RNA sequence: AAUAUGAAUUAAUGCGAAGUUGAAAUACAGUUACCGUAGGGGAACCUGCGGUGGGCUUAUAAAUAUCUUAAAUAUUCUUACA
RNA sequence: GGAUUAAAACUAGAGUAGCGAAACGGAUUCGAUACCCGUGUAGUUCUAGUAGUAAACUAUGAAUACAAUUAUUUAUAUAUAUAUAUAUAAAUAAUAAAUGAAAAUGAAAGUAUUCCACCUGAAGAGUACGUUAGCAAUAAUGAAACUCAAAACAAUAGACGG
RNA sequence: GAGCGUUAAUCAUAAUGGUUUAAAGGAUCCGUAGAAUGAAUUAUAUAUUAUAAUUUAGAGUUAAUAAAAUUAAUUAAAGAAUU
């Protein structure tokens, strides 16, 4: 599957997903933060393409469940800015990036 | 059942498969998908007139357009407790279609049980092909029958020639019978006719019946002497 | 608002800094053969020898 | 019949006569004319159009179909 | 009333997940203002005034003698097979009011967790009530204001 | 405090337009028009919104019943001419802004569309009309002339009999109205849609959205657009039948054929010599009698408008119909009787036509002074994000019914083919039917094609020739 | 099961949605009575006679 | 719990490691006096001849500490220094006497880990 | 949004709504000992065939 | 009087190994178990009274069915007829 | 804090047919302080009190706002071509969504809000001690040390079932 | 790494918790405190609070009309059977 990635680094905004027992907090992170979660959510970020990243998990740790979790996560509990402007009618501008910008 | 998401969604799940290069090549509906956008809202929609009757769902009559007392002779000053309740089910709710011509339909069979015994056919033929001038009763396309009585009472009210209903239904019930009296006399004449003339006829309507009639009290007979004679052994017991 | 413009100084005055173009102007005065080279504010604390 | 209906369905029901729901044929004209013309897209496009029923005597109208 | 805010936040969560397209919430100056600012943010597609039976279609002056039947009706929007409006939470709750100077809102729309309240995320629209109106938490740091942290809509 | 005159609103990322003076029927003031114009201009930078829709609040009743020239006549009347060319530029400008927009714009033309109406959905490739629609331009009783740009699109855009703008100058000259299916089957509407399917019409274009890297102002959008609007089209009623017969189609496009130096004495030669079947001869007097009580001026300087306009690009023509108003409220020669017969109608109910004067034939200097700027009034259209202009629409033929010139077209191409084949009617049919992606089962397309063989080509053998 | 399938495998699909059916389960439905066979015979015929007008057009294009 | 009992003490208990030998009173090390050297039976399913001892601390507390390493010299009134930590299998046996302190020696001919059984390097 | 939401009752109106109020419960008043008085009198019809001597 | 210490003296309980006397519980566990309470008995336990299901929803037929043009006509039909 | 509170039990005065702890007998049994049988005392009954405990259970505190259906009753109201039909609530049953470890819950065990009670590994222990209350049995309150890396729930496939 | 190990300690390492069935809903209800929570509009103030006025949607009072004969306490009776 395809996951939105924000800026192909990170995750939009912030994750708070629940899969079955699986209490999962992911927090979008700065660039060159680097991956900082749970082990089993660092070998799917980077098979996936993410890079920085922060969270952590709550109630139950099952490494299946977590996977399974975090992926559905990253599909079921994400919304691009692109997808957020078009429901809404409005723009919304990346701060960060209009600063660097001509 | 959940909304589904996967299934008007493949426009897009596939374009990430042709982006990423999992699928080297686009498949035929591809582009007419594209073109095409599905639907995928799958909202409940609220409405606000019953398209049979017109009636207007969704309004409330405040007290203020009440001026007047009621018929137990008291003025209403407050809102009653119906008229506090939120009523937002009802602007969801598949409107119950009503038609006054059903209730004089069910009127004519009561008054009229036997025709009920002449078929019906359902099946339809073309709807928009219907000209029909209900100015007379007969009608080229369409059979004689209670529903001629009803369109023609329902003329007789449009055109406001008569004012009750009950008035232009006895009008059109006698122009009813005026044409199934004619109908009865050429069948019968017909018949006689023919007959005159050297007319034969292999089985009448009444000779069917006795036949078939027959055919059942044949088997009748025989279970009836097998039941008589199980209860003499079982009954000498 | 889906039609209001947003540019680099607006994004500058958001994030209460510099425009990133003054920033670069600001560094390459930097320099000591290199035009803007000032300093003297500070010329302004009494010393006793 | 009302007392089968699937409530997700809602916004195609025209109204309830004799006991059960009518569709609302606006609709149906609108959605038949965006289905049929993705059935000309693809047919136009050379691509593979299989058409299911199991439903006893649809035989006949999908063996003309394809 | 934060508990009628907190009613209604729950109440368009609801209507959400099963997609019905029009409600009503009840009719007073803070539902008002809640949902004008959602109006304005684009997550209601309408907004109208109306009784418990339907929104009105030709103005009808609200008086004592129908305030009790009066009630608000919003159309709620869907793009893409998901809601608009996915979640609406109270922060300032009933049993524990959050007020912050305009200070804090900064922080909050910064990125900072101010007295346990997760920072403002993207697309996401924070309500701040001053003086008893209602803003958005943008709008309120531009006016220099302190006031109560409402509710956040996603 | 007061209902906004005009109300914008979002549908889903479609933003919808509602003209909201019902009182008026919805007539276009400064206000209004000023309103839309600066507001399609924020929608043009939006990468949000991707079509348009123009509609009323008080259909079916009306949509536009034609710009609030009661309000220039009294403007006239008290030497406010500048209130007056205000009011002109504003409305110019917004016909202007919307014929050269480059994103889908859909006009719900559910009521009467009379005078600035018609502008509001002429520039529009998509123009949908209803069994409610009442399209006319009812200028030449009031003293004014064709505005909002109709000198330019009726002569592009009509059908039937407009090889030489010949129903184009019946229609602006005659003030006829047409009605519904009528208005389609001549080219004034794109699309026949029944009202009671606007609504969900409307829901299925704000939820229709470019695909995949297609920005809204593609052409591959337009074309969604316009397939979205025939899934709701729905099939002609039985008993209808257009209302022009060949016969009155024959008298039209003889009666108003002009040359490039034509009068409107000219026309009333034919109409009073004209010749054939008691109909035509019949109906010629109908028009005769019609256009004798007309403003004598005003019939010249549409004319003058028609000779000019269908040959230019669109801003030269919009900007000659500025000219034309500013010079027509200000009247220095006292050629024209605008101010005047416009009071007597609108400002005052009355249903005899106004009393002529000015019944002298202008010479081509003096309609070329009403029609040309004068050097001491400077006006210009306001500008629009497009800036651009053309000599031929670049959408309406697509999703429109096809033209006489486009049959004519196909026959002679196919009758001069290598193939040495023969053109046969039903083979022309098949072609506009079933060939053309963007014409493909389009509502009344066969019944047209047979208009126009029965009518323009000769049936020799099992061939058609273009008579 | 055939849905679920045509799901799966990312393949576009057509059905008649009756009032008990589920409409989300189909990229393209048509609200209708699924139950007689002249309803289903009378909307199978329209979507194949539009198959055939593609049909036809695709193999006009080729011949010219 | 409501916002009103969290006010009124409740809340999540408090992770903390909790002290596995009470009878040192929180020092390193405790100097005793054996008073009896035993050998005791490991619980199921351990079999083996473990030596322990019987010893007095300083503070006057009476503990079981386990004698690690092969063989030992202690007996009854040896100066034993005793340190934290349980012999698993020895139910009752908490603390652990270090080789070569006081009277108890480094296990003889200690190769490895030499620091862990008070064995001094060779040279 | 800039009409007010409630708009107070004028003092007639708050007249006009008394007199009905008050006829509301006047009447119903009325009704009742009326139709205590008729059940009165159809009491004091069958009274002769009850006894108390 | 309190606090601390030792203390004659005395109560309760944990673990460790196997044995002895029965077979109380888990299946209808061979008397349904368990809860409160009372009495009795080497020991588990037994008995009385009420309560609970964490046991019986484990729930699954006294059978009987009808008439209109059977075809030179329905069944065929490929955008035709109208 | 207060009131009420099954059964058993207790304090007085009556009553006592039947039932029936205990006790004494008869059987059964390798034994039978049991199951079965007999005689059957307290108790079971009433009056006036004490006591405040139950698997006192829906093992599910109370209140408010809200969310998709069907069926079946009940109630109120409305209508008539007079017996049905149309409405609005309540209850129950089966469900969608949602929730959940799942079993399942289903208008809550859903979406939210407010208040109260309660829990923090097993065993030791609802025990010890003290205190309070009671005629008494007891009831309430309620620990720690030592020891251990266990202990528990739902569900899965088996095996077994007098 | 001139330290290493070990013991004794401190902080961190899940309440971004739970209580049908796993530790955990009080037998039940009434009601006091609550430094607990709680309607509407408008105007002030020193402002999510206060005050004043006004309002009726929560919560109540009294009637009218219809409906029902249960639940407590007390008194007076009946019935089949048993010994
Ligand atoms: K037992
Ligand atoms: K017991
Ligand atoms: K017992
Ligand atoms: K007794
Ligand atoms: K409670
Ligand atoms: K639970
Ligand atoms: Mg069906
Ligand atoms: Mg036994
Ligand atoms: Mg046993
Ligand atoms: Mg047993
Ligand atoms: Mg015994
Ligand atoms: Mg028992
Ligand atoms: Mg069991
Ligand atoms: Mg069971
Ligand atoms: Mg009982
Ligand atoms: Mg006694
Ligand atoms: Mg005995
Ligand atoms: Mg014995
Ligand atoms: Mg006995
Ligand atoms: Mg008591
Ligand atoms: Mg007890
Ligand atoms: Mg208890
Ligand atoms: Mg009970
Ligand atoms: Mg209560
Ligand atoms: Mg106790
Ligand atoms: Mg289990
Ligand atoms: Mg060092
Ligand atoms: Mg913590
Ligand atoms: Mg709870
Ligand atoms: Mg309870
Ligand atoms: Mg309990
Ligand atoms: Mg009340």
């Amino acid at each position: 599957k395809e996951i939105p990635r924000y800026e192909n680094r990170t995750i939009y905004g912030d994750i708070d997903f629940r899969y079955h027992g699986v209490k999962l907090h992911l927090r979008s992170a700065k660039p060159g933060f680097g991956l900082r979660v749970n082990h089993v959510i660092f070998e799917i970020c980077e098979c996936a393409g993410i890079k920085d990243l922060s969270g952590k998990v709550y109630k139950s740790r099952n490494d299946m469940n977590i996977a399974k979790g975090t992926i559905e996560a990253f599909t079921k509990a994400q919304k691009t800015l692109d997808e957020v402007a078009l429901g809404r009618g409005k723009k919304l501008v990346d701060v960060r990036k209009v600063y660097y910008s001509s | 059942m959940k909304i589904q998401t996967n299934a008007v969604n493949v426009l897009q799940r596939t374009s990430a498969y042709l982006k990423s290069g999992l699928l080297k090549e686009t498949p035929a509906w591809y582009n007419v998908v594209a073109s095409i956008p599905p639907s995928t809202k799958f909202t409940r929609e609220p409405r606000f007139k019953n398209p049979s009757n017109g009636h207007i769902i969704g309004k409330l009559v405040d007290v203020t357009e009440q001026p007047h007392a009621n018929n137990k002779g008291l003025y209403k000053t407050r809102p009653n407790s119906s008229d506090k309740r939120v009523g937002v089910k009802r602007l969801y709710r598949p409107p119950k279609l009503t038609y006054v011509e059903d209730r004089l339909r069910s009127l004519f069979y009561k008054q009229h049980p036997w025709e009920l015994s002449r078929p019906k056919i359902l099946v339809e033929n073309e709807i928009g092909d219907e000209n029909y001038d209900w100015s007379h009763m007969l009608q080229i396309g369409r059979p004689l029958d209670g529903e001629s009585v009803i369109q023609r009472t329902m003329y007789l009210i449009k055109t406001k020639q008569y004012g009750d209903m009950v008035e232009a239904y006895d009008h059109a019930r006698y122009e009813f019978y005026a044409l199934r009296m004619q109908e009865e006399t050429e069948q019968q004449v017909a018949l006689e006719e023919a007959e005159m003339f050297g007319s034969l006829f292999g089985v009448s309507a009444i000779e069917h019946g006795i036949q078939k009639e027959q055919e059942v009290l044949d088997v009748w007979e025989k279970k009836v002497v097998e039941e008589t004679e199980l209860m003499a052994a079982r009954t000498s017991n | 608002a889906e039609s209001e413009p947003f540019g680099p100084v607006d994004a500058a005055h958001v994030l209460e800094l510099e425009p990133a173009v003054e920033t670069l102007r600001n560094l390459s005065t930097v320099g000591e053969h290199s035009s803007g080279h000032q300093q003297s504010t500070n010329k302004n604390t009494k010393v006793i020898y | 019949s009302t007392s089968l209906w699937r409530s997700s369905t809602q916004s195609y029901i025209y109204g309830e006569y004799k006991g059960i729901h009518i569709i609302d044929l606006n609709q149906t004209l609108s959605y038949l004319k965006r289905a049929a013309k993705v059935v000309e897209g693809v047919s136009e496009s050379g691509g593979i159009i299989l058409f299911l029923g199991t439903r006893q005597g649809q035989k006949r109208g999908l063996e003309e179909a394809a | 009333s934060l508990v009628k805010l907190a009613n209604t936040c729950a109440h368009l969560q609801n209507c959400s997940k099963v997609r019905v397209a029009l409600t009503s919430i009840p009719y007073t100056k803070l539902q008002l203002q809640f949902a004008y600012n959602l109006y304005q943010q684009g997550f209601l597609s309408s907004l109208q005034k109306g009784s418990t039976m339907g929104p009105d279609k030709d103005f009808v002056e609200v008086t004592p003698d129908n305030i009790s039947t009066r009630r608000l009706w919003v159309g709620l929007k869907y793009r893409d097979n998901k809601p608009v409006l996915s979640s609406c939470k109270l922060i300032s709750k009933p049993n524990s009011r959050i007020h912050l100077p305009m200070e804090d809102m900064k922080k909050l729309c910064s990125g900072v967790t101010i007295r346990n309240i997760k920072p403002l995320q993207p697309g996401e629209l924070i309500l701040v009530r001053a003086h008893n109106n209602i803003m958005d938490i943008n709008e309120a740091i531009s006016k220099k204001l302190d006031g109560e942290v409402l509710c956040r809509v996603k | 405090t007061d209902a906004p005159p005009v109300l914008f609103t979002v549908q889903d990322t479609a933003r919808v337009i509602t003209l909201n003076r019902p009182k008026k029927l919805n007539a276009l003031n400064a206000e209004m028009s000023e309103s839309m114009f600066k507001t399609l201009n924020e929608y043009a930078k939006s990468d949000t919104t991707n079509l348009v829709i123009l509609k009323s609040s008080n259909r079916p009743r009306s949509f536009c019943a034609g710009g609030d020239v009661a309000t220039v006549a009294i403007f006239n009347f008290n030497k406010e001419f500048a209130k007056s060319i205000k009011f002109f530029t504003d409305e110019y400008s917004l016909n202007f802004q919307i014929a050269t927009y480059l994103k889908p714009i859909v006009t719900f033309m559910d009521g009467i569309t009379m005078g600035g109406g018609v502008g509001l959905s002429i520039h529009t490739p998509f123009r949908i009309a209803t069994e409610n629609t009442k399209w006319a331009m009812p200028e030449m009783d009031i003293g004014f002339f064709p505005d909002v740009g109709s000198t330019f699109a009726l002569p592009r855009i009509v059908t039937l009999a407009n090889s030489n703008s010949q129903m184009a100058l019946y229609l602006c000259l005659t003030g006829e109205v047409v009605t519904g299916a009528d208005a389609y089957m001549l080219g004034l509407a794109s699309h026949y849609v029944s009202s009671e399917n606007l609504d969900a019409l409307q829901k299925r274009l704000g939820e229709i959205s470019p695909p995949f890297n297609n920005d809204p102002q593609s052409a591959y959008f337009f074309g969604m657009v316009n397939e979205s609007i025939d899934e709701f089209v729905s099939p002609l009623p039985k008993d209808y039948v257009f209302k022009y017969s060949n016969e009155k189609l024959n008298v039209i496009e003889a009666c108003f054929n002009l040359s490039k130096n034509g009068t409107i004495e000219d026309i009333m030669n034919n109409l009073r010599q004209y010749e054939g079947s008691a109909e035509g001869k019949a109906f010629a007097q109908e028009i005769k009698t019609k256009l004798l009580t007309k403003s004598p001026s005003s019939l010249q300087i549409a004319l003058r408008l028609v000779q000019e306009n269908s040959r230019d690009h669109i801003e030269s023509a919009i900007k000659r119909d500025l000219y034309t108003a500013a010079n027509m409220c200000m009247n220095q020669d006292s050629l024209v009787e605008f101010s005047e017969a416009t009071k007597h109608k609108l400002i005052d109910k009355q249903r005899v036509p106004y009393p002529w004067t000015k019944k002298e034939q202008l010479f081509v200097s003096q309609l070329t002074s009403i029609t040309s700027p004068k050097p001491s009034l400077p006006m210009s259209l306001l500008r629009n994000t497009s800036n651009v202009t053309w000599t031929q629409y670049p959408y309406h033929s697509k999703y429109q019914l096809p033209t006489e010139q486009e049959i004519a077209a196909y026959i002679e191409k196919r009758t001069n083919d290598d193939t040495g084949a023969k053109v046969t009617e039903r083979e022309v049919l098949n072609h506009f039917a079933n060939v053309i992606p963007s014409r493909r089962g389009k509502l009344g397309i066969q019944s047209l094609c047979k208009i126009v063989c029965e009518r323009k080509c000769e049936e020799v053998n099992d061939g058609l020739r273009w008579k | 099961n055939a849905l679920l399938e045509a799901i799966k495998s990312r393949v576009p699909t057509i059905a008649i949605i009756d009032t008990d059916s589920e409409p989300s389960l189909v990229t393209y439905p048509i609200p209708g009575n699924d139950d007689s066979l002249r309803s289903v015979n009378f909307l199978l015929g329209v979507l194949a006679r539009a198959g055939q007008r593609g049909l036809q057009n695709r193999l006009a294009r080729n011949n010219e | 719990a409501t916002l009103n009992q969290i006010k009124r003490g409740s809340g999540p208990p408090r992770r903390k490691k909790i002290s596995t030998a009470p009878q040192l009173d929180q020092c390193p090390q405790r100097k005793g006096v054996v008073l009896r050297v035993m050998v005791l039976k490991p619980k199921k399913p351990n079999s083996a001849q473990r030596k322990a001892c019987r010893v007095r601390l300083t503070n006057g507390n009476v503990v079981s500490a386990y004698i690690p390493g092969e063989g030992h010299d202690a007996q009854e009134h040896s100066i034993v220094y005793v340190r934290g930590g349980r012999c698993q299998d020895l139910p009752g046996v908490k603390y652990h006497v270090i080789r070569g302190a006081g009277d108890l020696s480094g296990v003889v001919n200690r190769i490895s880990s030499r620091s862990k059984y008070g064995a001094k390097k060779p040279s | 949004m800039s009409q007010p939401l409630l708009r107070n009752r004028s003092p007639e109106e708050s007249e006009l709504l008394k007199l009905k109020r008050n006829y509301n419960r006047s009447l119903l008043n009325f009704q009742a000992h009326k139709k205590k008085l008729n059940e009165l009198l159809n009491l004091y019809h069958v009274a002769n065939e009850f006894i108390v001597t």
